[PDB]
């Protein structure tokens, strides 16, 4: 009984940066090596544990959080960074313990692409994982652009521990 | 390419673009003394590892800061940073300033 | 951490060259290599990056389709060559104290001692 990790990297719809939708994974052997192994992944960067022990500890649950932005904002996906999509689509909490995979997408998502949407006007700062579907506007990622610009797919994989029987565990 | 100042006598400068430095990513600082490899002495920044430096960044530009004319420091320091435009990741060096 | 590079050599303008770079030190806290060069007198030149897990590596556009880089995870080690200057070919390993893995704003702490290529 592997994790759905295939409905999480290798899906084809994806959900924009404001309106983030994520994956509840749990009950399931949580091989890593699939992940951190892979060809497809340009940066994969792990806060409180090494990639390579991930496969050695256990979790309640873990949460897949998905969505499509522009490369050169792929620096704000982490704990004490700001900016609009730190700030205003997916905050990040500064005491966060997980892993952050995220890859070139330019094949696959840019348009000879106005249908990501991001946040330009937002009244005040969100809280961690506090997504707010409600002002926005397309990235329009196009298929000749430089790679802070191309779309860069990200997966956030939290991980929680809790009074728990921790049933997420790698081989 | 990063532009910095081919000498200095202090501060060591380094100027680059809104696809590098503006673009908020980090610059990192090393020295280099002849007949050897790079010594990184600036992390993120301006975090340090063990072994008289800070720094900061302002809109495209970004800036190393040495104080005291200690020993004969007179190393080649190098800005690096990570550019975001061409049609691929890639890593800039800047000129090199020799102090 | 280590990270030991093969001795100077010469070859014939034109020809190829295979340089060895050895993670001796622990290799636990290495992900990924990258390769810089410095043409004498000259500042330093990013050639590319290889991520051992992957296997994947990226390339400076200048040198595109002329240089290859491999992990041989076997020997802890990358061989970084290429086909068709005389630069010191330096191997550092990437590192960032924020987070275990690999990405853009991290650095190259561990350098390797220079290896010179020449025609
Ligand atoms: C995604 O599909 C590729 C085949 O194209 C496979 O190699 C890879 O392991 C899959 N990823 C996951 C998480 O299943």
């Amino acid at each position: 009984n592997l994790c759905p990790f295939g409905e999480v990297f290798n899906a084809t719809r994806f959900a924009s940066v404001y309106a983030w939708n994520r994956k509840r994974i749990s009950n399931c052997v949580a091989d890593y090596s699939v992940l951190y192994n892979s060809a497809s992944f340009s940066t994969f960067k792990c806060y409180g544990v090494s990639p390579t022990k991930l496969n050695d500890l256990c979790f309640t649950n873990v949460y897949a959080d998905s969505f499509v932005i522009r490369g050169d904002e792929v620096r704000q996906i982490a704990p004490g960074q700001t900016g609009k999509i730190a700030d205003y689509n997916y905050k990040l909490p500064d005491d966060f313990t997980g892993c952050v995979i995220a890859w070139n997408s330019n094949n696959l998502d840019s348009k000879v692409n106005y249908n990501y949407l991001y946040r330009l006007f937002r009244k005040s700062n969100l809280k961690p994982f506090e997504r707010d579907i409600s002002p926005l506007q397309s990235y329009g990622f196009q298929p000749t652009n430089g790679v802070g610009y191309q779309p860069y797919r990200v997966v956030v994989l939290s991980f929680e521990l809790l009074h728990a029987p921790a049933t997420v565990c790698g081989p | 390419v990063l532009t910095q100042p081919p000498s200095v006598s202090v501060t060591i400068s380094c100027t680059g673009s809104n696809s590098n430095i503006g673009a908020g990513y980090d610059v990192h600082w090393y020295q280099q003394l002849p007949g050897t490899a790079p010594k990184l002495l600036i992390c993120g920044n301006s975090n340090r590892p063990s072994g008289r430096f800070s720094g900061s960044k302002s809109g495209t530009s970004a800036s190393l800061a040495i104080t005291g004319l200690q020993a004969e420091d007179e190393a080649d320091y190098y800005c690096q940073s990570y550019d975001s435009s061409l049609s691929g990741p890639n890593w800039v060096f800047g000129g090199g300033t020799k102090l | 951490v280590q990270l030991v590079q093969s001795g100077a050599e010469v070859k014939k303008p034109g020809s190829s060259v295979k340089v060895s770079c050895k993670a001796s030190g622990g290799i636990f806290n290495t992900y990924t290599i990258s390769w810089v060069r410095q043409a004498p007198g000259q500042g330093l030149e990013w050639m590319g990056r290889i991520i051992l897990m992957s296997g994947m590596a990226n390339y400076a556009q200048k040198i595109q389709g002329r240089v290859t880089i491999t992990a041989d995870k076997s020997t802890s080690t990358a061989y970084m060559e290429l086909t068709s200057d005389t630069a010191v070919y330096y191997c550092a390993r990437g590192f960032n104290g924020n987070y275990y893995g690999w990405g853009d704003d991290d650095a190259f702490d561990i350098w390797g001692q220079g290896t010179l290529v020449t025609v």
